[PDB]
């Protein structure tokens, strides 16, 4: 329903309640 | 299916049917051939030197038989016989003519002998 | 079996359709014991499925009980995934996207209660991009819950909370096999490995990974809240459970319905609702898998019940749970060229026997419909789609020769019969 | 259609809305670090939307945003279906033909388009706003011969109605992409009931 | 001729159309066959006398 | 101490922890059939001209990639083997086209020294045959990509040894090409070293282009002084 | 198989086989080794002692006649340390047979 705008979505509740990430390294 | 003195045919208008495939050289038992390749102008390829010697040919009919693209053909004409050794080894240019003399004689056999093989 | 049934009732493992799409409390079914769940030790979950032993909705065998507390038992110095396809490759197959379009809210479940027995560090689905309406709202269903509070990182009530990437692809078929999929999950063209590098638990993402589908991380949570003892209520001592099919190509109304297994087909397909082509005399040929199955004739498929292993009986089993059947009208040959025509288009395209192997038949298959030259071909047709098995990486070859392996069974005369139609037609 | 490029747009040139900068910064925020190096299935998608096809610069372009040889794209962008790598016009429309969609007679929902939009297949309208295709295994086949327009889907058409969905589209108007006609969600009917209830009383297996 | 082929040449019909036809013509025309090791002997009727091949 | 005894054809041999079956079935003197494996480069999969036949178990598995476990016995010669071999060989001939006599690799080539040896007779297509369309690179590699038996051994090589990374795949299902998407030539050294790589004729070298056929010569060794590391 | 491939015949090839097992039996002092060729023919590998000796006893006897000597020959092999090679071959009218007696050498 909104063709583009995947924006919030991706960036405003995702963007800060994503933690950490760790993820590591690989530097390589 | 007579064997004789050699030809090099041309299809219509001409390409000088040979492709230089280097086959009819080295199925020769007796050795006569000789070619050297070498990129003509276009980026077709054809030869330069083309030899069969013929003293040294056998006459098999293994040259007949191993041309795929279907250019060198035994002629079934025994003009021969030249007064001095120097002669007989053939160039490239003394044969197509040699073929093209008679294709008359020759493009009405094939069409009869080339449904048994 | 018991009494040849496969009934449903409101006693069912999906909760809610009509009632309620948005977010909550779940108001009645869902989130409803978690506390206790995660914070008793991990493989308490691990091996508790084994009442049910679900064989997997991934259109093949090998009990998703086994895969999880298969290796990952141990943990070493690289996180673990999930990876849980949500696509659909098989034509007709319409499972999927019913689950997620009216209730998200199950699946987030299904991971994180779920997930905690990989104990695996993230989570990652997959949706064809080509659902773009519907797979876009997820991120809502997400955000309405996980931003109350409910995942993450220790939500709720454990040390262990991680939420979970929606990605997409494109024109994939790559949910086509594992090892494809978490190759393309990284970016890459798509070709899925060998089988057996190290084997899809141990070459993975940079670290081992685990491949799971839809129904099977879905219906776990409510497996485990409740289970028994009604873990196992129908089919035989082999099969067991509970699934969903989506009828299609001739019915009153094909739609989905929940039906427990070793199910026979002439009540099913006569059943929700009506048959309404002829339920006889419609000569019903019928295709029991989605596209991984050949025909079956008026034979003893009518009284074959859907157990997995009761198909297998017959020439060919299928896991794809999908039914498409014909009348009259539609010719069969017609029929199944646009099937084969479908394959050309999707595969990789590395190996030699799948690529270059499957238009050797997808040219001549327009030889037979159209009608033309003489037979003794089919002899030597069927010997092609014998070429092609150990010979192909993925199961897409393995996949690719049945519904053609199994025309030249159990129809002979139609294609003999139409090439002197063209035959005589030539005179 | 061909795979190489002749030299259209080298230097088109193309570039990224100074609003499309910060949500980059949440896409590759998705994965781990060192691996990142590929996001490129949305990055490489988010700047076709931004323009509409993506011409040779923008392949080149994404390169230098992600460091890889930009053969590490155009071979992403020849492999899938959905990017188009050539012009199209503003409605870029399917109609599902395969097995299902056959036996309900797609052909229905195709043809009769000609002698209504009067163009042929895979040939945009001779203006713009319209194209026509056809592909396979999307969405349901429990429904009739459904189409796809571009971001939507009709299911459960039929030749009568959807004379409308295109001629009120070329008016401006956008008709409700559900199943228009018979059930509006693919409901069972035959069991459709069901009367839903909580779960059974839950505090079952708590042991 | 013989039929398998590996040691007969094909026709003039087969080696011109299909693929096969060639590396079976175009290799036998510069070696030969390939025929196992171990020695012979044989004998035959002529119309003077027997004749050899060892 | 650390090694397998791995019986091949019924004889024993013993294998390091952790190498393939085509270089356990190397060291008592044969050739599995090679297309994509080769020593220097790195391994994939997709020739499927080894298969090699295990013993008790239905599937055939590829000797190119996959380790060798305690003992099995590893059965090269046998009519289930030779069930696939002459099947894939008839494959890759499908598509090729009718070159030979004049493909200058035409005495070597690896649809040749197969092709009679290992694998099939005749031929039952019998019509088809794709041609896609050359281009070009420098003016030493000439490219006629009518051929390719698309081992994808000029690819690996590429982002491999000589570290220029240019050749790609681009495509999907009977078409895809190799060459590269736009119209970038690749050049640099070593990368005129290619033409020893390609097992048939595509990639062909241009000075050369046509001269004289590989049965011709003498091989008289010798050394190369330019430089340094000879 | 049959079509193209040559029929083979065992009878031939089992007598062959006994005649050949025992003139190892009973002229030990000579012959170091003996053979069936696959298409039913014998070779005899005698040391270069016997050469005399053993045809005379092939020569005659009532149990193999070998009156008929065919060709003589030789092969001439580098790498096998005695260069040459003679092969005898000898047809015993009565009993329709042939078994050729392989006798190695050198120059000197
Ligand atoms: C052409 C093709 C399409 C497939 N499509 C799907 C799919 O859409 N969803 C899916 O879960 N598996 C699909 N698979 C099979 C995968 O193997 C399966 O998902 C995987 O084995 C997971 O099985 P499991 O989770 O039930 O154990 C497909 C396989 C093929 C050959
Ligand atoms: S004729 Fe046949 S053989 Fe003689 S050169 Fe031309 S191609 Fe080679
Ligand atoms: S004619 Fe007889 S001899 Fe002269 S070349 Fe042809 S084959 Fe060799
Ligand atoms: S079949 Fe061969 S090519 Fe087609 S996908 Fe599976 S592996 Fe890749
Ligand atoms: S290239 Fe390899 S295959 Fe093609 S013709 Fe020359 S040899 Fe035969
Ligand atoms: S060059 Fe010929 S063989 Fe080497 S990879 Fe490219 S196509 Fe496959
Ligand atoms: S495949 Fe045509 S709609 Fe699902
Ligand atoms: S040789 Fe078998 S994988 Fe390439």
């Amino acid at each position: 329903y909104s063709t583009y705008t995947f924006l919030d979505l991706n960036l405003d509740l995702s963007k800060f309640r994503m933690p950490q990430p760790s993820s590591g390294r690989e530097s390589p | 299916r007579f064997r004789g003195e050699h030809a090099l045919r041309r299809y219509p208008s001409g390409e000088e049917r040979c492709i230089a495939c280097k086959l009819c050289e080295a199925v020769c038992p007796a050795q006569a051939i000789t070619i050297e390749a070498e990129p003509r102008a276009d980026g077709s390829r054809r030869t330069t030197r083309y030899d069969i010697d013929m003293t040294k040919c056998i006459y098999c009919g293994f040259c007949q038989e191993a041309c795929p693209v279907d250019a060198i053909v035994e002629g079934p004409n025994f003009e021969f016989s030249t007064e001095t050794h120097e002669e007989l080894l053939y160039n490239k240019e003394k044969l197509l003519n040699n073929g093209d003399k008679w294709e008359a004689e020759i493009a009405a056999n094939i069409q009869a002998d080339y449904l048994y093989r | 079996f018991g009494s040849l049934k496969d009934e449903d009732r409101i006693f069912t493992n999906l909760y809610g359709r009509h009632d309620w799409r948005l977010k909550g409390a779940q108001s009645r079914g869902d989130w409803y014991k978690t506390k206790e769940i995660l914070l008793k030790g991990p493989d308490w979950i691990l091996g508790e499925v084994k009442t049910s032993g679900l064989r997997g909705r991934g259109g093949a065998g090998f009990p998703t009980g086994l895969k999880w507390s298969f290796m990952n038992k141990p943990s070493d110095g690289r996180p673990k995934y999930l990876v849980v396809n949500a696509d659909e490759g098989e034509p007709g197959t319409c499972k999927d996207r019913e689950i997620i379009r009216h209730d998200p809210h199950k699946l987030v479940e299904g991971c994180l209660v779920g997930g905690r027995a990989m104990g695996a560090r993230a989570a990652y689905i997959y949706i064809r991009g080509e659902f773009y309406n519907e797979a876009s709202n997820l991120q809502v269903a997400i955000r309405e819950a996980y931003e109350a509070g409910l995942i993450g990182k220790n939500a709720c009530g454990s040390g262990y909370d991680f939420d979970v990437f929606v990605v997409r692809g494109a024109g994939a078929y790559i949910c086509g096999e594992e090892t494809a999929l978490i190759e393309s999950i990284e970016g890459k063209q798509g070709k899925p490995r060998l089988k057996p590098p190290f084997p899809a638990d141990v070459g993975v993402f940079g670290c081992p990974t685990t491949v799971a589908n839809v129904e099977t991380v879905a219906v776990s949570p409510t497996i485990c809240r409740r289970g028994g003892a009604w873990f196992a209520s129908f089919g035989r001592e082999r099969n067991s459970g509970t699934k969903l099919f989506n009828i299609s190509g001739h019915v009153n109304n094909p739609c989905t319905v929940e039906e427990e297994m070793s199910v026979p087909l002439k009540e099913l397909i006569e059943k929700h609702a009506g048959g309404v082509t002829g339920g006889w005399d419609n000569l019903l040929a019928v295709i029991p898998g989605g596209s991984s199955t050949p025909l079956i004739p008026k034979s003893v498929c009518e009284t074959v019940l859907m157990d997995f292993d009761a198909l297998i009986q017959a020439q060919t089993g299928l896991g794809t749970a999908a039914v498409i059947v014909m009348d009259r009208s539609t010719d069969i040959v017609k029929a199944i060229a646009r099937l084969i025509e479908f394959y050309k288009h999707e595969s990789c395209g590395q190996c030699t026997p799948c690529r270059e192997g499957v238009d050797w038949m997808n040219k001549v298959m327009a030889r037979f419909v159209r009608g033309d030259a003489r037979p003794a071909e089919i002899d030597s047709l069927w010997e092609i789609s014998k070429q092609i098995e150990g010979h192909t990486i993925c199961a897409l070859g393995d996949g690719a020769a049945w519904p053609v392996q199994g025309l030249i069974r159990h129809f002979r005369p139609e294609l003999e019969e139409r090439m002197q139609q063209f035959a005589q037609q030539h005179q | 259609v061909h795979r190489d490029t002749p030299e259209n747009n080298p230097e088109t040139p193309f570039d990224f809305t100074p609003e499309n900068y910060k949500r980059i910064e949440a896409i590759v925020k998705n994965y781990p670090e060192g691996h990142k190096a590929a996001a490129v299935l949305p990055v490489l998608d988010l700047a076709q939307r931004q323009n509409g096809w993506l011409p040779i610069s923008a392949m080149n372009k994404v390169a230098e945003i992600l460091q890889v040889p930009p053969m590490r794209v155009y071979e992403v962008a020849t492999f899938y279906t959905m990017y188009n790598r050539k012009p199209v016009g503003k409605y870029h429309i399917q109609v599902c033909t395969t097995t299902p969609c056959m036996l309900r007679n797609s052909d229905s929902i195709l043809e009769a388009i000609q002698k209504k939009l009067g163009i042929k297949v895979g040939e945009t309208t001779p203006d713009k706003l319209f194209t026509l295709i056809e592909v396979e295994c999307l969405g349901a086949c429990v429904n009739a011969p459904m189409v796809q327009i571009n971001d939507n889907y009709y299911e459960d058409l039929t030749p009568k109605d959807i004379e409308e969905i295109i001629d009120e589209l070329k008016a401006g108007k956008i008709p409700k992409p559900g199943p228009r006609s018979g059930r509006f969600s693919c409901e069972p009917a035959g069991g459709l009931t069901s009367l839903t209830e909580p779960p059974k009383g839950p505090g079952f297996g708590v042991q | 001729k013989v039929d398998d082929a590996k040691v007969s040449p094909p026709k003039r019909a087969e080696m011109k159309t299909s693929m096969e036809s060639l590396i079976h013509h175009f290799k036998l025309y510069t070696e030969g066959y390939q025929v196992p090791p171990g020695a012979t002997y044989t004998a035959i009727e002529a119309p003077k006398g027997e004749f050899g091949v060892y | 101490s650390n090694l397998i005894e791995v019986f091949v054809d019924g004889q024993s041999v013993m294998v390091e922890p952790g190498t393939t079956v085509l270089q356990a079935c190397e060291k008592v003197g044969m050739q599995i059939p090679r297309f994509c494996y080769h020593e220097r480069l790195s391994v994939a999969g997709n020739c499927r001209m080894c298969l090699v036949e295990i013993e008790k178990a239905p599937k055939v598995v590829a000797a190119c990639a996959m380790p060798v476990m305690k003992g099995w016995n590893i059965l090269t010669n046998s009519e289930k083997t030779k069930k696939a071999r002459e099947g894939v060989m008839e494959f890759l001939l499908a598509n090729h086209p009718l070159d030979c006599p004049i493909c200058d690799q035409g005495g070597e080539c690896d649809l040749q020294d197969q092709s009679m040896m290992f694998g099939s007779d005749r031929s039952r297509f019998l019509e088809g045959k794709r041609a896609v369309e050359d281009k070009n690179i420098g003016p030493l590699v000439k490219t006629i990509m009518t051929r390719c038996i698309q081992c994808t051994r000029c690819i690996r090589f590429a982002s491999e040894i000589a570290g220029v990374d240019d050749l790609g795949t681009t495509g999907r299902g009977n078409d895809m090409q190799v060459g590269t998407y736009i119209e970038k030539m690749f050049m640099s050294e070593l990368s005129g070293n290619i033409i020893d790589i390609c097992p048939v004729g595509a990639l062909t070298s241009k000075p050369y282009a046509f001269t004289a056929r590989p049965w011709e010569t003498r091989k008289t060794e010798s050394i190369d002084v330019m430089d340094a590391v000879g | 198989t049959r079509p193209t491939v040559r029929p083979r015949n065992d009878v031939a090839h089992k007598q062959l086989s006994a005649f050949g097992e025992y003139v190892a039996e009973i002229l030990p002092k000579y012959v170091q080794q003996v053979q069936v060729s696959c298409f039913n023919e014998l070779e005899i590998c005698i040391h270069p002692d016997g050469v005399i000796p053993v045809l005379t006893f092939l020569r005659d006897h009532s149990n193999a006649q070998f009156k008929s000597l065919a060709d003589l020959t030789a092969v001439d092999i580098p790498t096998r340390q005695n260069r040459f090679e003679i092969v005898y071959n000898l047809l015993s009218l009565r009993f329709n047979s042939r078994i050729r007696v392989k006798t190695y050498t050198d120059e000197l």
